């Protein structure tokens, strides 16, 4: 069955109800909790190339939604707008009822292509995706989500900021996928799994602040050369239209 | 059983956001016409890993995983909002679905206030 | 807390509607295919102010808006069902979640019929 | 929390599960009710101008609808069918499974037009719309609903006739709005608060009795001069299109 | 009331499907990505008419149906899924709805083991 | 209220939980078990001809769902695709989640048009339509269901092959309603109420097998003459385009 959360002799412990003794008291539902936490919190890679290999494809499965009451700030959390290359949506609109996550640090927004081949988009892992007090088992149409588990428990009786990091994909989805974090529509640098959401925003940055944005109508992409841990414990530009930037 | 974090890492502070549900309202704030919209009805509160809670809890929830997702996937409501409310009646069940009788392990009554009752 | 009527008027007849769930039929009435359309599944009663219950009523609504409201603010269900079901068993927690002390104050269980059994 | 009557010494009061003494018995579900009570009841004016100004448009805010099993006869409801100048709908058409209220004795039916600068209708006061057995905090399009609030209680151990009142509405939900009652599709009174339904269908039936709906193909919008409480406790006419009716 | 079996006829086997909610996985089937398709989430079992209860069941079923009927017409919910968990409830109020009254017929604890150490 | 079983002295018992004497032990919601069961278990005529008189079109009643848990193999299903005589669509879509029934031995496709002098086919003996773990009052189109009945229990503390038989009908849900078993685009039979499942099979084996197949564009209907119980208990072809088979 569905484990329980509940705490004895100072430790939280796994305990349905079934296996509870009578010095356990029970004098309402408010005890009773839902709590969504986030895979950051157990220390896994938030990078767009990383995070997206953690989902992929698949029909005949039903998605399924359960809901929870407290949710964890994240810091990282992502918002999907995938098309196939004749131009269809890949992923579900948003049922009614059903909002992006409220506490994200940094939204990374990607915008792409690829195959597509399954009906819905599942966690590769089993874990859900958290949205605004719901959880579901698949992806929604450019809502804003983290990656998450739930958990069950029996109880004993600085401003909100947030910022959108937007990306470019191609093949998404697949063993050759490729990744363009956007400065504007015209500009582009390399993304690369090291890059860190902080020094993605000092990137921007610096690019605007002395003028290495694209002065054409045609794509300019950056790179970054191989030259140049968790979120809680914590240059020369050339062009060769590819170019460089040390 | 006891939780124990098999996890590669464990963020030991947790800040979190939940709703207020009494939500004791300040003038005309309750009125959804005039109360906050959906982005700003959150309070926060933060959390540190007293008795390993936070380390145990995120284990816990990696760990209800499985029986969640096979729950899941056996039932044909599309959204799941009674897990809780069907653990609170299996909590009576389990001690009041029966006949108690006095004494018994498996019977939540005490006499002792009353039996020295009799006995005096 | 009692409830004080602070209304500008009220209307001390209750003229209601309701449906009946028992509803028990006459011949094929039950069968959907021949019984009433959605307009005709009604019934009515009168109920008159005894011991004030029409003004306590309307007034109890009036002030039962705050807290529902603030309550439909934090939920996250479309269509709400579950409110009275909750109630219950809140009900039944607040007696029998704990172990009950036989002559305490919180614990609703009456042994004189059979104290009186000991003592013969 | 959310409060609940019970009938302790011949008087109801509000006392929750929490609050209740040993000798209250709840014995089935069945003594738990869900009752939804109308604002006439209270004294509030059920007049067209007067209830729509409880009416007001916003954003940001999602609708939520509760149940309730029993529901009180109503002398008022309405039924509102609004557009924008440009022709969009303002008001969501009715939701799957939620139907108009079972019992009115006169249903206002009001079309007209209004900025509508809110993505929903709400109530002001904060109450509710009451639709069959279902309590919304929002205006659906074309649904019949009454204004009212919801209460909870524990319980201790005439034909139906129905008339449609139609009007037509100027600059919706604003500071300036005017109202027109309809006696066909050319013919119309200029509407005022002190207008009581059986007056209203008194003078559409004195109209209709000796001639005076449009006989041409234009306008004809009439006027009643000045000089012309609770529901439970209870001529010259010449053309000036505009007029008046002595 | 017993059941009658009132049917022209009466197929005394029962070959069922349902699913195994607790469904103990094989490694990673319980992930919804990689597991079964909603085709292949059924178990299977073979019933016999034991005491009767295979033929009795249609009965039940077949006598269930006016007043499910009639629950259905009076209920607002589109899909329902609380009849089961609303029975719980009404099962534990029926027993612990009121004060208990030791040794009454409606009071379901028995203090026999507890009354012999009393005299003893 | 809605019965319940219980098993007292041997036998089934229709109890509810206000009827149960303290020897009753309900441990846990486990339980508590809704069943649905198969009017073929009652005897009722399955065939195509016979089950089919048995739903007929209705308005004004708004259809309802409710779930069970388990449910019996069937031997007959239907899957009906109905049209009336200018196209629109009789039946409505199925609602999200509503998938059909599991385990059909032969599941009756019928294609066809009617009046369909109603919003929703109801069942006229008041039974449901069994669906995947729902049951319907009104029937879904291109959705396989069985025709049953639900039972709510207290429980006391071969591989699956589908074949489907694809049917045309005109006039369907009327007193004079007539079907045509289908054996490719262009072949068909006329069929009678007497033709059981496994006949039909072996009816378009022999068919196929020998070359009674419309050879031409044209549309070849057969039909068996009359010279030619339940089921767990238990030639040559001249053209006369109609046409005979001996
Ligand atoms: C609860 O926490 C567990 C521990 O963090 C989670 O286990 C994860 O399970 C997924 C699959 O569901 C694994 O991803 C796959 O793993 C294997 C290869 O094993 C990995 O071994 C080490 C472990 O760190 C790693 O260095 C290797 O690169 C491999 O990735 C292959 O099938 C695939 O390549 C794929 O990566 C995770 O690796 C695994 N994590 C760990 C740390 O072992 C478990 O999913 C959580 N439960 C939930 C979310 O419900
Ligand atoms: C429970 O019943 C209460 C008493 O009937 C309801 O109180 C009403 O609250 C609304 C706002 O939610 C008021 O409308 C606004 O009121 C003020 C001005 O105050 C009024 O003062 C007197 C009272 O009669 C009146 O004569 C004046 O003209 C004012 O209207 C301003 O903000 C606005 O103009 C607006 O009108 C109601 O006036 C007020 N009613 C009374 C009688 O005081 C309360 O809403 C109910 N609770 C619910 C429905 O959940
Ligand atoms: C529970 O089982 C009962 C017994 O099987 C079901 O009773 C069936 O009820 C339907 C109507 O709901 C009847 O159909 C109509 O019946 C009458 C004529 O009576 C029939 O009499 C005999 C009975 O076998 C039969 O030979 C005749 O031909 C008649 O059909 C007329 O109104 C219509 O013609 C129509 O056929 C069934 O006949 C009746 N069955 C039996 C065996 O009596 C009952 O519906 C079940 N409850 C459910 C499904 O909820
Ligand atoms: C573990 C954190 C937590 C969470 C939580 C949140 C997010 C993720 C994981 C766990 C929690 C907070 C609020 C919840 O729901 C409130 C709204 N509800 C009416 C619908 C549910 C879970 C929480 C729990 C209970 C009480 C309080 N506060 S405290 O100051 O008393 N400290 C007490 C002293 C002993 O342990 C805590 C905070
Ligand atoms: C206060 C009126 C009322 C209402 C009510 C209705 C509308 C608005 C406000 C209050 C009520 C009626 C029926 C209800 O639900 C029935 C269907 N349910 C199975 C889903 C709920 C509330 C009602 C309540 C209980 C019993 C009866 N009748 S009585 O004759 O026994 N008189 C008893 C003697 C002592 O106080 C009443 C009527
Ligand atoms: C009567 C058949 C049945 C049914 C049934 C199924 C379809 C139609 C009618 C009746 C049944 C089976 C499983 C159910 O739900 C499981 C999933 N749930 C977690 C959501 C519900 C009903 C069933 C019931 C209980 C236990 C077992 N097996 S047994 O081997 O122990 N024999 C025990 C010994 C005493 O009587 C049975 C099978
Ligand atoms: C993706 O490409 C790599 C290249 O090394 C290959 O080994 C792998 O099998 C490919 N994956 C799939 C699913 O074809
Ligand atoms: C950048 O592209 C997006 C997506 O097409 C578009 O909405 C936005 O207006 C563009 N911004 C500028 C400054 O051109
Ligand atoms: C990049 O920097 C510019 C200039 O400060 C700023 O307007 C823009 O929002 C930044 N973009 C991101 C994604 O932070
Ligand atoms: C124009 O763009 C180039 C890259 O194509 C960049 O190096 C250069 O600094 C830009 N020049 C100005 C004047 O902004
Ligand atoms: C509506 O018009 C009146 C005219 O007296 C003015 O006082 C009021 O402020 C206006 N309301 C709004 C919302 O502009
Ligand atoms: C009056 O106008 C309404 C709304 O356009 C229309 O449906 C109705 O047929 C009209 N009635 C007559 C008698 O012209
Ligand atoms: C107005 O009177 C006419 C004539 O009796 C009648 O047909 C019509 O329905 C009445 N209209 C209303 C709104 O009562
Ligand atoms: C024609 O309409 C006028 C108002 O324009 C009205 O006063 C008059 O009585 C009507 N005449 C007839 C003959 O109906
Ligand atoms: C169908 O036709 C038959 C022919 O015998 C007739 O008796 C019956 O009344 C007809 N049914 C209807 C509903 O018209
Ligand atoms: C038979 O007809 C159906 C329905 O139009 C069609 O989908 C199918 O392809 C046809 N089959 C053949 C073999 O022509
Ligand atoms: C009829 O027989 C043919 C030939 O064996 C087979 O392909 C086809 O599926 C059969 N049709 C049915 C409805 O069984
Ligand atoms: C052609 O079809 C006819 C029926 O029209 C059938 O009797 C005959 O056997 C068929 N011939 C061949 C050669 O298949």
């Amino acid at each position: 069955s569905i484990p329980l959360g509940v705490i004895h002799n100072s430790a939280l412990q796994v305990s349905d109800v079934d296996k509870l003794v009578c010095r356990d008291k029970l004098s309402s539902t408010n005890q009773l909790r839902s709590v969504g936490l986030n895979l950051e919190g157990n220390g896994v890679a938030t990078d767009v190339p990383s995070a997206t290999k953690r989902w992929g494809f698949r029909s005949g499965v039903p998605p399924k939604v359960v809901n929870y009451e407290a949710g964890e700030w994240a810091e990282n959390c992502y918002n999907l707008e995938i098309k196939k290359p004749d131009g269809s949506e890949c992923l579900p609109a948003a049922p009614d009822g059903i909002r992006g996550f409220p506490r994200c640090r940094y939204v990374h927004k990607v915008s792409g292509t690829g195959p597509c081949a399954g009906d819905f988009a599942f966690h590769k892992e089993g874990a859900f995706f958290l949205y605004d007090r719901l959880a579901s088992t698949v992806i929604y149409r450019g809502t804003t989500f983290a990656e998450g588990v739930v958990a069950f428990l029996i109880l004993p009786q600085s401003g909100y900021y947030s910022t959108t990091i937007r990306y470019q994909a191609t093949g998404f989805g697949t063993n050759e996928t490729e990744y363009l974090f956007e400065v504007d529509n015209l500009t582009y640098v390399q993304l690369e799994s090291r890059f860190t959401p902080q020094f993605l925003l000092q990137l921007n940055e610096t690019i605007y602040t002395s003028g290495k944005r694209s002065n054409t109508t045609g794509k300019l992409i950056w790179k970054v050369n191989p030259e140049i841990w968790a979120f809680w414990e914590t240059l020369s530009f050339t062009v060769v239209e590819s170019a460089s930037s040390g | 059983e006891a939780i124990v974090n098999a996890q590669p890492k464990c963020n030991p502070n947790l800040h979190y956001w939940t709703t207020q549900d009494e939500g004791a309202a300040i003038g005309l704030a309750w009125i959804p016409y005039f109360g906050p919209a959906a982005e700003g009805i959150y309070i926060e509160g933060l959390m540190h890993n007293q008795d390993g809670l936070i380390c145990g809890l995120r284990q816990l929830a990696n760990e209800t995983t499985q029986a969640l997702q096979l729950f899941l996937r056996a039932t044909t409501e599309l959204r799941t909002f009674s897990i809780l409310n069907r653990k609170a009646i299996d909590f009576l069940l389990q001690r009041w679905g029966g006949t108690c009788h006095i004494l018994g392990p498996d019977c939540c009554i005490e006499p002792a206030d009353w039996t020295k009752n009799i006995t005096d």
